[PDB]
């Protein structure tokens, strides 16, 4: 996350971190339930094998409430391809159930039609992760969050070198130096509606980080509510 | 109409719904200590 601020205790409890064979984070995820994590399909390509850490806010200190979970099953959208980055969604079923606690709780899944008219029309959402704090910089050792404005799809298409699909949406800032970044992919974009946070996006991609005239691109979770439901019942 | 004030529903919309970990009271009430989409307190 470029700009933004650190997540305090309990503030971003649905964050998950995918860790590679080096025990280093390389992508985020969103806790959906005791057994399921939402992430980006493209993340699955970027480690030989990986596990999930929940409850972490500082990767350099072991803190109360951190736990590690192995993945039993990966469910990757069959239509995902790096050619388009379209359908950038996967669900992970864990071997053992997550114990909810301080800093570990699920984000809500919205109902579809309601979500389109009610969530996707809000001014802003919140993205979080352990990614780089600058385009060419190092990954954050601290969990960060950032409020990002929803961006009009047409302005986003105009700004983009690549095709924006109906399974994506854009968020962030034209020139203000705040955005998600490398290492945040797969992580949560949540939208608050009356005291409750609903998962609305998966951090997917960007042309650099916080570039002038470029936005952040997110997988549109409302496009996949049925798919996610079927995956969590498999 | 949910068109105006979400039909007064705290969450989903008249008929109101809530996400898992909540029950319909209009309002939505947690059924446990860590309901979805709520920031956690010590
Ligand atoms: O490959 C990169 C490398 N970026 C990723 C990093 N940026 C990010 O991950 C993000 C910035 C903002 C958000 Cl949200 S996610 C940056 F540090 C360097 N970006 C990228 C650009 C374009 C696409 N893309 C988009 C559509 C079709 C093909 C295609 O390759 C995918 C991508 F991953
Ligand atoms: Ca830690
Ligand atoms: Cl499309
Ligand atoms: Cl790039
Ligand atoms: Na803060
Ligand atoms: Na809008
Ligand atoms: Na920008």
């Amino acid at each position: 996350i470029v700009g933004g601020q650190e997540c305090k205790d309990g503030e971003c409890p649905w964050q998950a971190l995918l860790i590679n064979e080096e025990n280093e984070g390389f992508c985020g995820g969103t806790i959906l339930s005791e057994f399921y994590i939402l992430t980006a399909a493209h993340c699955l390509y970027q480690a030989k094998r990986f596990k999930v850490r929940v409850g972490d806010r500082n990767t350099e200190q072991e803190e109360g409430g951190e736990a590690v979970h192995e993945v039993e099953v990966v469910i990757k959208h069959n239509r995902f391809t790096k050619e388009t980055y379209d359908f950038d969604i996967a669900v992970l079923r864990l071997k053992t159930p997550i114990t909810f606690r301080m800093n570990v709780a699920p984000a809500c899944l919205p109902e579809r039609d309601w979500a389109e008219s009610t969530l996707m029309t809000q001014k802003t959402g919140i993205v979080s992760g352990f990614g780089r704090t600058h385009e060419k910089g190092e990954q954050s050792t601290r969990l960060k969050m950032l409020e990002v404005p929803y961006v009009d799809r047409n302005s986003c298409k105009l700004s983009s070198s690549f095709i924006i699909t109906q399974n994506m949406f854009c968020a962030g800032y034209d020139t203000k130096q705040e955005d998600a970044c490398q290492g945040d992919s797969g992580g949560p974009h949540v939208t608050r509606f009356k005291d409750t946070y609903f998962v609305t996006g998966i951090v997917s991609w960007g042309e650099g980080c916080a570039r002038k005239g470029k936005y952040g691109i997110y997988t549109k979770v409302t496009a996949f509510l049925k798919w996610i439901d079927r995956s969590m019942k498999t | 109409l949910c068109s105006l004030d979400n039909g007064d529903c705290d969450q989903f919309c008249v008929v109101c719904s809530c996400a898992r970990g909540y029950t319909l009271a209009k309002a939505c009430i947690p059924t446990g200590p860590y309901p979805c989409g709520k920031q956690t307190l010590e």
